[PDB]
């Protein structure tokens, strides 16, 4: 039978770096209620530049989702064995796309969640990030195929501004595939 | 029981902070090795040019930087870790 | 408290210049870090080779100029950076 | 205001020559950094073994040949480009 | 018969520790070359810069910690196995 399968708001498809990050077992996914988000553009394998951001989510004591391009090793271990020792419920994931595209969807990610993304080219530093600098949303929900962020708190003029700057891309663009990424 | 010879210095180094000071708990490199450790034994003194032994600034019982180095040399006493160094390679004494 | 031994002293590094003489905000290897730094400690003093201590040039409080390289040591007080270093690597004390 | 420490000078270096000494202009490798600078500061003294400061042979306000090695140390005050080094490092004073 | 020459020492290592301390034997790299040793002869002493000799502060007949390496040498007496370092070499006697 022909199934129609609907998913609102972002789902881009990246799932849990670590298997045990999962908050509920019997389902298998990570869920995070009203989360802050980190949209870190470098990949990260150190806990020491993290360190304060980590530090404020547990003193908030919600939970907190990492977007980065890539996070392993000590940073990793660490952010699981937290996870474990329950100070604090982070979870972490690859950023979406590819070059030129990662970017681009972690500015959407960060509009959609009231956030910044923290990059070395723009110049702030993670050291330096704080928890009015992380990002917000109601609820999350990882699995090991997709992540999906619902009711982000961001700014709805905010929302609309980028749409519109997407569109504009949209226009100026001459290629099939990526006017249909951009949509 | 050991105590060392010249100007060096027993130490136990300290357990490596299993917590950051926000509450993260720190593992792999991020619990690094203390370079603090208390002194268990005294040398008798440097020696110097002239032939007389200067007793050292460090005392048996007190917390001391360390660094670590070719100079440190790792042991084990009473089935207990320790490292003998110099009193040059101690880089401070901690107090309070 | 931490104060040193011998020839060494303890000294906070200055923060790192954020802007430009005339105003442009310097990021990354731009705002390198700073070799002037303030000193917390000084060390009863150099031992010369005939065994008397000779007290250091730098007192506690006065900003100086140190440079960076294998004799500093990098440490944590009160979860604050510090640096350890040798009066020898100690350049100058900044004075007005 | 910075002087310098022990054996040690400031030393601004002298303007690099933009012209041979025919009138031919000298650029990039050509016009290569000056060994010769002024001296802004003298320290104290070298510290000899028995513990007694000797005062250097440097004096303030004359020009020095000065070899630009490890122990150079290049330093900025008021904004302008000095260089610290020992007075072994520093060859000659030029007089006249 | 054989003693040693100034500030030096003949050391007989210490056999190995066959298991260890639970009873698990060790083998191969696990029971590594023991860095303790009884001391069977002892030097004059270390001759200082003006001519006197200092007795060394290592005894004969007692257990004394010791590192491996350029400055320690191997050699055979009555087809035994020694070592022949200098009491810098020696890190410390073992009392008790």
């Amino acid at each position: 039978q022909d199934e129609l399968d609907v998913v609102e708001g972002m789902q881009f498809d990246r799932g849990y770096l670590s298997p045990y990050f999962i908050n509920k077992p019997e389902t298998g996914a990570v869920e995070l209620e009203s989360p802050f988000i980190l949209l870190a553009d470098k990949k990260i394998s150190n806990i020491r530049e993290m360190l304060p951001v980590l530090e404020a989510v547990a003193k908030a004591g919600k939970p907190l989702l990492i977007i980065a391009e890539d996070v392993e090793g000590e940073a990793l271990a660490t952010l699981v064995v937290n996870t474990m020792r329950g100070i604090v419920k982070v979870a972490a994931v690859k950023a979406p796309g590819f070059g030129d595209r990662r970017k681009a969807m972690l500015q959407d990610i960060a509009t959609l969640t009231g956030g910044t993304v923290i990059s070395e080219e723009i110049g702030m530093e993670l050291e330096k990030a704080t928890l009015e600098d992380l990002g917000q949303a109601k609820r999350v929900v990882i699995n090991k195929d997709t992540t999906t962020i619902i009711d982000g708190v961001g700014e709805e003029a905010a929302i609309q501004g980028r749409v519109a700057q997407i569109r504009q891309q949209i226009e100026e663009a001459t290629s099939d595939y990526d006017r249909e990424k951009l949509q | 029981n050991i105590r060392p010879l010249h100007d060096r210095v027993i130490v136990k180094r300290k357990e490596v902070e299993t917590k950051s000071a926000g509450g993260i708990v720190l593992t792999g490199s991020a619990a690094a090795k203390s370079t603090r450790g208390e002194v268990l034994a005294v040398g008798n003194g440097r020696i110097l040019e002239n032939g007389e032994v200067k007793p050292l600034d460090v005392k048996v019982g007190d917390i001391v930087i360390f660094n670590d180095g070719y100079g440190v040399k790792s042991e084990k006493i009473d089935n207990e870790e320790v490292l003998i160094m110099s009193e040059s390679d101690i880089l401070a004494i901690v107090e309070a």
